[PDB]
């Protein structure tokens, strides 16, 4: 609740690059389920958080 | 980034895990670390500019990452995430915060 | 008299050690059945006295 | 009653001729046959000194040889030099060996001639080889030819053990005869004059040897001695090292079927539980490189030991390695040079490539530890703080050992190496200075003392001052009270006697969790041991400082910050031939009184700090963490079930997750099994290391021939419960050479079994392993009131420097530091109870046990005394004993094995009864007398002391309290609440307990309050009396057991005890004189 | 994970006891009732607390 501006900001900055890295694609991005899955640890979303 | 050990601080002294305990239950604060927040912040990126799907892991005991997963499932879509552990992410959250 | 504060709830994995466990028991017991009566029906439509 | 025969035997053996005459003496509690043995005596002595035959009296007074009991035996023998050669001549008729240089990787740790190496006499020294032992190596040679040669006829297994011992006795007696035997001098050291022409480690690989072979029962023991003996006579740095390595991984290669688990310092709880052992594949890589290694060194058999074993992985094969695990520690000592010892810790590679995210972390956890521990007493004004001075000079005494001080007491010169005796030099002429903290640097550098241990690598000991343990006393013993009831203090969680020795591993093993375990005992120069750690109780104490208003506990905090100040820059003397060096190291090490918990605490920290660090790559939840000193584990929990690669790639990023704050590690991994140096476990079961060696000891202490034989013999008896069991009519030659006292040059004296095995300060040995012995006799009764008449004697030296100036100064000053205006009513008082504490000076202990040693043997030689009705055990078990009735019972098996290297009748014990589960005060310390003294001090006083003081009157009893430290108004109040009368019963238990070894040796690992030995116990209850039920319970008990030991089978009991005699005994309890040595004590944890 | 439907599995054969060793064959199910208490003994979690 006391992380509210800079969370703000974070989402914007993740947003922003992911649109201007978005720009710079060729194919078609599709989704799909795939068989094998990245892992994610929370702890990560934690420290970033 | 912010300077680590005064987050330690803090939320270790507010949590006060310590004061939880089972009694064996050592409750020190885990991965709070750089090198894991652009290490997400490179995942979640790569993840949906590839479309790779990419699936959660975590412990319910330690609270504080669902916390930081209703962040996570209110920015990043859910359809990226396997549906598996987005409802297991959801309902610990659930059944331990909301309701 | 020596209890208090203090719960135990079985982990999944022993859970899913005991239900695999019983479950090769359960068709080993099914399967080998199986072959004996098929041993005794063939002897018996075989005439073998 | 069979050691006496064969002391006969022996005597018989080494003397062998004409002149060799043999002579016993004897008592009785009964005044005629006294007199009868007063008459044999004279008779004999006259005989003796008249050269006619002995064998013919023998006859006439039979009555007294039969019914009287034995004391010792005279020897008249003349010098008869070099009978040792002409004993051994025959049993050498093999091939000696040869050295071989090009083994080790140091010039001096070869097995060459000493003129090789030490031309000159001027820089000779024996102590790279020293025993360091008051036993010969013709001792030893005697006893095992003696042992061959009355073992040289039977035709059994027993031949079959003593064709092997025989064996390797002839490839150590070809050996030694090819050059002779190196001769004692009077002090048992080896001069220049006799090694001149020797090999240098000739003596140790002999002593270990025979060891060795003495210790021989089975095919595989004989072919670990033979491949070790003939090894270790070049090999002498890189053999324990090696073969006590591959041990931490086979723990990790054992499936557990049934488990232990621990709650509280000693409860179990079995389970049977499964769990498999997921070990990865690099591991045995490594293993193979280890055996390929240990073949490299030429070793061919226990490579394929361990080989062969690998094909099943099986426990019940398995204590094969734990007896190998104890076959590397019989081989002795790596006694290298302080300077090289020095240099496998003082090798730094200090980088600017660590991370700050780490140490700052780090940093910031050891200050809130520190600041977790101290909080309430900073803020709560304790009285050990504010007085942290006064405390810490009363406890001076359990202190290290200070650099060597000329001193003078009046009239002498002492060279003192106690602390308290430093400080009485010091007050004196005006040095006595607390505030102002000595530097340690160039201009000033620090001693050292090495810390060894076989096997292993050489720790280093700082000599520091006597400052810094009066600094940090106060605050250290809070830390370790705040660190009582902590759960990850593994040296010192317990409820106040006890640690968790059985360790607390198994609660959360399962096929989900895994375990990392690492040995820290290298991380002492590391570059997280220095500016950080320090740094970090810096800022700690200054958020204490600002956390307190008086005035006191502010400078007894600021000057253990300056301690920890001038310790980030400290130096060290080491010499090297005539020059010194002084190096630069900013680091920790023991030596101090804070480096135990204070390392934990690092220690603690830096594995939290490393542990949120997988978690970037695992999801796991910290179940367990423990510290103890050089080792510490973690437990881990996952979200499934564990594989190998999860193991491996866990164990890799520990590993450089460690590299990252530049800090060395072996990092294991595992899921059933961990080894560490105090214990392991494989299995779910808990083993030992059983690496004591009896005739070679690390250091030259300061007992006497004497308490020697004693240790030896409780040493033997903790091997043999790890498992290293040695032949026992070995152990027992030895002591009665040991024991042996001359009187003359040709008058000899031996004691019998009868004076080594009774409770006293002299007791060496029991005539059946693991059971104390009592009295139900005169005689044993009659001796023992005797001895305790003798225990009681004076040391001169105590009495002349007690008499000095600068005692009568030292002692005016604690009384108007602390009280003031009774000058000659506690102050003497004072004086007496610091008295109590010169004792720990070694030649005061010298002087007066070397006292009572003489008056024991002056009437060893004349007859006996009737001591005059001072009450003691027996006197007790006189009168307890003929109101008993045995029956034969049959307890059936109920309780789990967990410790199969015990001995088969011990285990069958544990196997009917349980292993205990709880843990009297063995020092009355839980005792409300006790705890002011544990509140105000750390003084122990015996149970002995606490026991006389409560049967005084109410008046004296607040003298002795306010003696030790204590104010008036508490002592006065103890008396008022009459608490003590709540306290005699207590203070009884421990007592009783203390006396008969219940918490000391194989009565350790027992369970008193049992439900299944308690049905045995048939006696009923009268009341109103609780020490004489509580002593006849007890008694009971041990007759059970004792019975159980030496027979297997049970019996019942039964007591109808009648209340008149219940009465009559409630007076002779608080009225015992009796006493029992330390160094007759077992500790199974060392 | 997701697995695709290239993926099969067997199923085990658990149908229950056609033999009734509950009736009159006393002396193996002690050693079945045997083995099931001994089994479900390691799988009781222990009192941690």
């Amino acid at each position: 609740s006391n992380r509210l501006g800079q969370l703000v900001d974070l989402t914007r900055l993740l947003a922003y690059n992911y649109e201007t890295l978005m720009a710079c694609i060729t194919m078609n991005m599709q989704h799909v389920q795939t068989l094998t899955t990245e892992k994610l640890q929370l702890t990560s979303v934690t420290s970033l958080c | 980034l912010v300077s680590t050990e005064a987050q330690i601080q803090k939320m270790s002294q507010d949590l006060q895990l310590e004061a939880l305990t089972i009694q064996s239950e050592t409750q020190f604060l885990t991965g709070i670390n750089s090198q894991a927040a652009n290490d997400c912040f490179k995942t979640l990126i790569a993840a949906m500019l590839s479309q790779r799907t990419m699936s959660l892991d975590f412990v319910t005991t330690n609270y504080m990452s669902l916390i930081s997963g209703m962040w996570l499932l209110t920015v990043v879509p859910n359809d990226m995430f396997i549906r598996e552990s987005l409802v297991a992410c959801q309902l610990a959250i659930i059944n331990t915060i909301i309701y | 008299m020596l209890i208090g504060n203090a719960t135990v709830i079985p982990s999944p994995q022993t859970l899913f050690h005991y239900y695999n466990v019983n479950v090769n028991f359960h068709s080993n017991y099914n399967e080998r059945i199986n072959d004996a009566v098929a041993i005794i029906t063939a002897a018996n439509r075989l005439n073998l006295y | 009653g069979k050691y006496n025969l064969i002391l006969s035997e022996y005597l018989s053996f080494i003397y062998n001729s004409q002149s060799a005459v043999q002579i016993p003496i004897y008592y009785s509690s009964n005044s005629e046959l006294e007199n009868r043995c007063i008459e044999f005596h004279s008779k004999c002595l006259e005989n003796s000194k008249n050269g006619l035959s002995l064998k013919k009296l023998f006859v006439e007074y039979s009555d007294v040889i039969e019914n009287a009991t034995l004391l010792s035996i005279l020897s008249y023998s003349y010098d008869k030099y070099n009978a040792v050669e002409r004993k051994l001549v025959k049993y050498a008729k093999g091939k000696p060996l040869e050295a071989d240089l090009t083994v080790n990787e140091l010039d001096y740790e070869n097995n060459k001639i000493t003129s090789e190496l030490f031309p000159t006499a001027e820089e000779y020294t024996d102590l790279l080889m020293d025993p360091a032992i008051l036993t010969s190596l013709s001792s030893n040679l005697n006893a095992v030819m003696f042992w061959l040669e009355k073992h040289e006829n039977d035709v059994a297994e027993k031949l079959k053990i003593y064709k092997r011992r025989l064996d390797l006795f002839t490839i150590v007696a070809s050996t030694v005869n090819k050059y002779g035997v190196p001769r004692h001098n009077a002090k048992y050291r080896y001069e220049y004059e006799v090694m001149k022409d020797k090999p240098y480690y000739l003596v140790t690989w002999a002593n270990s040897s025979i060891e060795m072979l003495m210790s021989v029962f089975s095919h595989e023991d004989y072919l670990i001695a033979r491949e070790l003996i003939v090894l270790s006579y070049s090999n002498r740095s890189t053999l324990a090292k090696l073969v006590s390595s591959p041990m931490s991984i086979l723990v990790a290669l054992v499936d557990i079927n049934g488990t232990f688990i621990t709650n509280e310092e000693l409860e179990l709880e079995f389970s049977n539980k499964y769990v498999r052992a997921i070990v990865p594949d690099q591991t045995f890589d490594e293993l193979k490189q280890m055996l390929d290694n240990m073949r490299k060194a030429g070793l061919t058999d226990i490579p394929k030991m361990i080989q062969d074993w690998l094909v099943d992985c099986s426990i019940e094969k398995f204590p094969l390695m734990a007896k190998i695990y104890s076959w590397s520690f019989h081989v002795g000592f790596r006694k290298q040079k302080m300077l090289d010892a020095a240099l496998d810790q003082l090798k730094t590679e200090y980088t600017e490539d660590v991370d700050d995210e780490m140490y700052r972390e780090y940093t910031m956890l050891i200050r809130d530890e520190v600041v977790k521990m101290l909080e309430e007493p900073v803020k709560h004004d304790d009285h050990l703080l504010q007085d942290s001075e006064l405390a810490g000079l009363l406890s001076m005494s359990s202190a290290s050992n200070g650099e060597s001080r000329q001193l003078k007491f009046g009239r002498k010169t002492i060279f003192s190496t106690k602390k308290n005796m430093h400080v009485m030099d010091d007050m004196a002429n005006g040095r006595y200075t607390p505030g102002i903290i000595p530097p340690v640097n160039v201009d000033k550098p620090i001693p050292l003392g090495r810390r060894d241990v076989p096997g292993r690598r050489t720790r280093i000991i700082f000599i520091l001052p006597y400052e810094y343990f009066i600094a940090q006393h106060a605050v250290v013993e809070k830390m370790l009270i705040y660190a009582k009831h902590t759960r990850e203090y593994a040296e010192f969680y317990s409820q106040s006697n006890q640690l968790l020795s059985y360790g607390d591993v198994t609660r959360f093993l399962s096929n989900n969790s895994m375990v990392l375990y690492t040995d820290v005992s290298q991380w002492d120069s590391s570059q997280h041991n220095t500016q950080p750690f320090r740094k970090g109780i810096i800022m700690g104490l200054d958020m204490l400082a600002n956390m307190t208003n008086d005035a006191r506990v502010i400078q007894t905090l600021n000057l253990y910050k300056q301690t920890q100040i001038n310790l980030m820059d400290s130096y060290v003397q080491i010499p090297d031939g005539n020059v010194i060096k002084k190096i630069q190291y900013g680091a920790v090490a023991s030596g101090e009184k804070q480096t135990k918990a204070a390392n934990s605490i690092a220690n603690l920290a830096l594995i939290k700090t490393v542990l949120s660090r997988i978690s970037n790559k695992y999801s796991f939840a910290t179940k367990i963490i423990r510290v103890d000193g050089d080792d510490n584990y973690a437990v881990l929990q996952f979200n499934t079930e564990v594989t190998k690669q999860m193991v491996q790639d866990v164990s890799n990023d520990v590993r450089e997750t460690y590299a990252r704050m530049n800090t060395k590690v072996k990092a294991l991994v595992s899921t059933v099994g961990i080894e560490i140096a105090k214990r392991y476990i494989a299995g779910g079961k808990i083993f030992f290391r059983a690496g004591i060696n009896l005739l070679n000891n690390e250091k030259k202490g300061q007992s006497t021939q004497w308490d020697q034989a004693a240790v030896l013999y409780s040493n033997y008896i903790v091997n043999r419960l790890r498992g290293f069991e040695t032949d026992r009519e070995f152990i027992l030659t030895k002591i009665m050479q040991m024991t042996s006292v001359a009187i003359t040059g040709s008058l000899r004296l031996f004691p019998s079994e009868r004076v080594l095995t009774t409770n006293s300060t002299f007791k060496v040995f029991d005539s059946e392993d693991f059971i104390i012995e009592y009295g139900t006799t005169d005689d044993e009764v009659y001796i023992q009131r005797a001895f305790m008449s003798l225990s009681s004697q004076k040391s001169g030296i105590a009495d002349e420097i007690a008499a000095s100036s600068t005692f009568k100064n030292y002692v005016s000053r604690l009384s108007e530091q602390l009280l003031f205006s009774k000058n000659n009513i506690v102050s003497r008082g004072i004086a007496l109870t610091e008295k109590a504490k010169l004792n720990s000076y070694a030649p005061i202990s010298l002087e007066k046990r070397r006292a009572q040693i003489s008056a024991l043997l002056t009437m060893l030689q004349k007859p006996v005394t009737f001591k005059s009705s001072k009450i003691t055990i027996n006197d007790i078990l006189r009168d307890i004993k003929p109101f008993f009735t045995v029956n034969e019972a049959h307890l059936p098996i109920q309780y789990q094995k967990f410790m199969p290297t015990l001995p088969d009748n011990v285990q069958y014990i544990i196997q009917c009864i349980g292993s205990r589960t709880y843990q009297i005060e063995d020092d009355g310390s839980k005792s409300a007398i006790s705890r002011l003294i544990s509140k105000y001090s750390v003084y122990k006083p015996s149970i002995e002391e606490l026991y006389k003081v409560i049967s005084l009157h109410e008046n004296e009893i607040q003298l002795y309290l306010i003696s030790l430290g204590i104010p008036k108004i508490d002592a006065d109040t103890y008396v008022g609440s009459k608490i003590y009368s709540q306290d005699k019963y207590r203070i009884l238990e421990s007592y009783v307990y203390n006396l008969l070894s219940i918490n000391y040796g194989c009565y350790q690992l027992f369970d008193f309050n049992s439900p299944d030995l308690e049905k045995l116990i048939r006696i009923p209850f009268k009341g109103k009396i609780p020490a004489v039920t509580f002593i006849l319970h007890l008694y009971a008990k041990l007759e059970v057991i004792n019975h159980a030991i030496k027979n297997g089978s049970w019996i019942s009991l039964f007591c109808n005890y009648p209340k008149s005699e219940m009465i009559k005994l409630w007076k002779k309890m608080w009225n015992i004189t009796s006493l029992r040595s330390p160094y007759t004590n077992a500790n199974f944890f060392q | 994970r997701n697995l695709p439907s290239t993926a099969r599995y067997i199923r085990p054969n658990l149908l229950q006891d056609r033999l009734n060793l509950h009736d009159n064959f006393e002396s193996l199910w002690d050693t079945i009732t045997t083995s099931n208490y001994i089994l479900a003994r390691s799988v009781v979690p222990d009192l941690k607390e």
